RNA sequence: CUUCUAGUGAGAAAACAACUGCCCGUACCGUAAACCGACACAGGUAGUCGAGGAGAGUAUCCUAAGGUGAGCGAGCGAACU
RNA sequence: GUAUGAGUAGCGAAAGACAGGUGAGAAUCCUGUCCACCGUAUGACUAAGGUUUCCUGGGGAAGGCUCGUCCGCCCAGGGUUAGUCGGGACCUAAGCCGAGGCCGAUAGGCGUAGGCGAUGGACAACAGGUUGAUAUUCCUGUACCAGUUGUUUUUGUUUGA
RNA sequence: GGAGCUGUAAGUAAGCUAUGAUCCAGAGAUUUCCGAAUGGGGGAACCCAAUAUCUUUUAUAGGAUAUUACUUUUCAGUGAAUACAUAGCUGAUUAGAGGUAGACGCAGAGAACUGAAACAUCUUAGUACCUGCAGGAAGAGAAAGAAAAUUCGAUUCCCUGAGUAGCGGCGAGCGAAACGGGAAGAGCCCAAACCAACAAGCUUGUUGGGGUUGUAGGACUCCGAUAUGGUAGUCUGUUAGUAUAGUUGAAGGAUUUGGAAAAUUCCGCUAAAGAGGGUGAAAGCCCCGUAGACGAAAUGCUGACAACACCUAGGAGGAUCCUGAGUACGGCGGAACACGAGAAAUUCCGUCGGAAUCCGCGGGGACCAUCCCGCAAGGCUAAAUACUCCCUAGUGACCGAUAGUGAACCAGUACCGUGAGGGAAAGGUGAAAAGCACCCCGGAAGGGGAGUGAAAUAGAUCCUGAAACCGUGUGCCUACAA
């Protein structure tokens, strides 16, 4: 896939904001993207240098509106830790 | 628009595709935050890339 | 539909029979149309609609397209509509007078 | 399959008829034999019926 | 995995510096109200750790760490079970 | 669909008491104190299984055999971070599949090479801290395993490391 | 096509649209992963690769693209036991796998319950099921036939023959065919003899020419003709039509009731249109339509025309040659013929034996003779026939929500089961949400006002609202009765 398609969007939550304080950013990524590809995509997109990348699979969450019940789409969440001496990602 | 896409050259179309992809990436980030107003622009950009790819394939 | 937004129409059935007004909105899928000052309803609205009283608003509600007839702009009277091509362009024509639109 | 390579003979079903004419299904098989014959100029062991061999026109390498 | 040659060979080894290392699982319950028993069911559910006094002991009684007061109660204190 | 039995049987092993709080409303929710129960367990870990039931904030329609302000329920957000842990990129047992092949009315059965297949074999990281929810996964400290580029020092270039 | 549009589906938000959107039809592009699934593996929608090119990094790691299953055909190269070779191995090439439409067709294999008032022959029945192969149809089809009126002239299907002739523990039952009348119609190719070419090993294989039959034909030998007709051939073109969007398409106003007119009354009008549907109640003249007229850029399909392609000879002589062999047929054992071994033809299978060939051969219901009819052991062949998963346009003395598909509604769903599998319930406010602003009791729920509405005892458990069942009020009776 294309690097620009690897990363979908950032994750803004309390845990993600604490991560940012530690200079790590949480992104939703393509479910087929491995952490090495995620590292490459982040470097190309943001000019930063990546120290490490952690990655999790967020399972689909059951939901229901009225009489219809289904599942939210499965997601892939990546926590990217930038090295020192690296520009911060701005959101 | 489709007329302009046909006017452009092969290298120009590829560069335009890259620019539109970057813009779509930026729009996704802005939508993820609250900083995006013209939400329809996302669909416009996606369909623009589709037009460019369609022209590229029909060459 | 034979009637179009912005047209001047006459109501030929309903409580508002013989009234005449301009078409405000058209819904071809429903085959309905809204004529200003025609078929007004009192609607009990909560104040959740940016109006800090809610109140009892007055608004026109749609009426079936078959209950109106286009007013002849040249004659000022309602008439049925035929279709004639004029100078290579298809247009509506008053069967009573032959005037376009 | 266990089929005569030349005449196409193959196993089939028949009846057993007792003196009371009671019928039960049986299998009627051809008299096939594993024989080394030349096909397209090469030897090979294939099933061949004794009837096919009877004429003697089938080589017996 | 360790050796042996056969083969292969122009580069190998040591130190140091810097750097790289993918995918799936990771929540929670789990001698239970979350598992198997249609139930928030006196049943069943592999493995590990499983303290102290008396004690052979993981028996038994009472306790530590820790956990728990059981998802209808208040009266009365008859027969009968 | 609604009766009768009938406002009857039942409300599913055991200890709760009071004070304060919250609340429209409290035997049943929260806090406190005492009391009591389990303690080779009714404690702490985990495999399977379940599959969000986990955390936070709301709610009291229905479910909870009472009540409920409460919940493993409902609503809205959030939560699972690995070169080293378990599995795969390692190995094989039973068993299974099976190129050609053997056998067979058809379908197919059996089986060689070759594979798959753990419950077994092999394999490099541990202590502490941190959140409301994860931690040999994040952080701190100090390691180890495989490998790449470079520098330096060594030594072999076809009787050849 | 010409004004709205961003589905169901409201709502906000943001937008598109006469620079012609949404929408409709033809064509095309993209079309993740699983799935025959086919690089390998695998507990489907997941994991791990090799080769070549490209891309990220100083570099390893990482990413993209393309190829890589098995078997069949053909070719080529390599290549064992083994010398030649073959077998194997490598590459390329070729065409298959799987699913359906629970239908129709052909074939392989093939029950039992049941009937016989028991039961075994028999019947259910060559049915159900399983399996293979298919095609739009299949199968059959060009006489070794039907007959004996003297004739007919491929096959298939329909009516009739006929519940007849027959078969049958002669029981129960099973049950024809020909003639006649119809639908549709069509005939053709090889093998062989013979000739020529080619190669090998005078015949012996390949190719070509020749020949395709029973009133015997062909070869062969003479002559004469190099025409006459036909086709069941083609992504060959041209043309016409048609299918897949569409355009046009007459004629009514008032009056009374009513919330509302299409209903009533009065006068009119149209009709190649008085089919139907909707519209605030029942509309020929309000709308969509209907009769009628018209219309296709694009792609299909059909028919014609031409083109190409392919078939197409007459007469005479037989001296010889050819006319389908392990075949026909026979024995034995089974099976299909309505026909169950019976006197048994005819046809098929397994096994064994096993002919003639034109003075020949087969059939005409055992068999023989005469006569008549036909010429097997090779192949192909349209139409009439069978069926409908689907698409289009319609139809109904068919159903109208316990009916009609199981499913009118998010149904093969919820639910049940380990699994195959089983399998529901559930339609209706109003013309229009105008879906009850505001106030009061209450924590809410729910009510009472006030409003919308023609109607709210139409308030979303919403049309109508039965009975069981429950309750309130009371006109009469009831606490000495079986
Ligand atoms: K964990
Ligand atoms: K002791
Ligand atoms: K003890
Ligand atoms: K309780
Ligand atoms: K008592
Ligand atoms: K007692
Ligand atoms: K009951
Ligand atoms: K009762
Ligand atoms: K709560
Ligand atoms: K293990
Ligand atoms: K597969
Ligand atoms: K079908
Ligand atoms: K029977
Ligand atoms: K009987
Ligand atoms: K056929
Ligand atoms: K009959
Ligand atoms: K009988
Ligand atoms: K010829
Ligand atoms: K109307
Ligand atoms: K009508
Ligand atoms: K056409
Ligand atoms: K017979
Ligand atoms: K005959
Ligand atoms: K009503
Ligand atoms: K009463
Ligand atoms: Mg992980
Ligand atoms: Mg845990
Ligand atoms: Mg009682
Ligand atoms: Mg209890
Ligand atoms: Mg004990
Ligand atoms: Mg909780
Ligand atoms: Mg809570
Ligand atoms: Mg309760
Ligand atoms: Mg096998
Ligand atoms: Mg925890
Ligand atoms: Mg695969
Ligand atoms: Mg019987
Ligand atoms: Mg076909
Ligand atoms: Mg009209
Ligand atoms: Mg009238
Ligand atoms: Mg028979
Ligand atoms: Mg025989
Ligand atoms: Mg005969
Ligand atoms: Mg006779
Ligand atoms: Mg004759
Ligand atoms: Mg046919
Ligand atoms: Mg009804
Ligand atoms: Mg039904
Ligand atoms: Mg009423
Ligand atoms: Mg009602
Ligand atoms: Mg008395
Ligand atoms: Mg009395």
């Amino acid at each position: 896939m294309e690097l620009l398609d690897v990363i979908k969007r950032p994750v803004i939550t309390e845990k993600s904001m604490l991560a940012m304080d530690e200079k790590k950013y949480t992104f939703e990524v393509d479910t087929r993207a491995n952490k090495t590809l995620v590292k490459q995509a982040v470097e190309s997109a943001f000019d930063v240098k990546v120290a490490n990348v952690n990655i999790l699979n967020v399972r689909p969450k059951f939901k229901r509106m009225g009489k219809y019940a289904g599942y939210t789409k499965k997601r892939r969440k990546a926590i990217v830790t930038l090295t020192e001496d690296s520009k911060e990602i701005q959101l | 628009k489709v007329k302009e896409i046909r006017e452009l050259t092969t290298a120009e179309m590829l560069d335009k595709e890259k620019q539109l992809k970057e813009e779509l990436f930026n729009l996704r980030f802005q939508l993820a935050t609250g900083q995006l107003e013209n939400t329809a622009r996302i669909k416009e950009v996606r369909q623009s890339i589709a037009r460019i790819k369609t022209v590229l394939r029909e060459q | 539909m034979f009637v179009k937004k912005g047209d001047k129409v006459k109501v030929i059935t309903g409580k508002d029979k013989n009234k005449e007004g301009v078409v405000l909105a058209a819904f071809p899928k429903q085959d309905k149309v809204i004529v200003e000052g025609v078929n007004v309803v009192k609607k009990h609205q909560k104040p959740n609609q940016a109006a800090p009283q809610g109140g009892i608003l007055e608004v026109e509600a749609p009426i079936h397209v078959s209950n109106v007839m286009v007013i002849d702009p040249s004659n000022g009277e309602a008439t049925k509509v035929a279709f004639k091509e004029v100078d290579g362009k298809k247009v509506r024509v008053s069967k009573k007078t032959g005037e376009v639109l | 399959a266990k089929v005569c390579y030349f005449t196409g003979r193959k196993t089939s079903s028949g009846n057993n008829r007792s003196h009371a004419m009671n019928s039960t299904k049986r299998t009627v098989k051809p008299n096939l034999q594993k024989v080394r014959v030349l096909i397209d100029g090469k030897p090979k062991k294939v099933w061949v019926s004794t009837r096919a061999l009877k004429s003697g026109k089938i080589e017996r390498v």
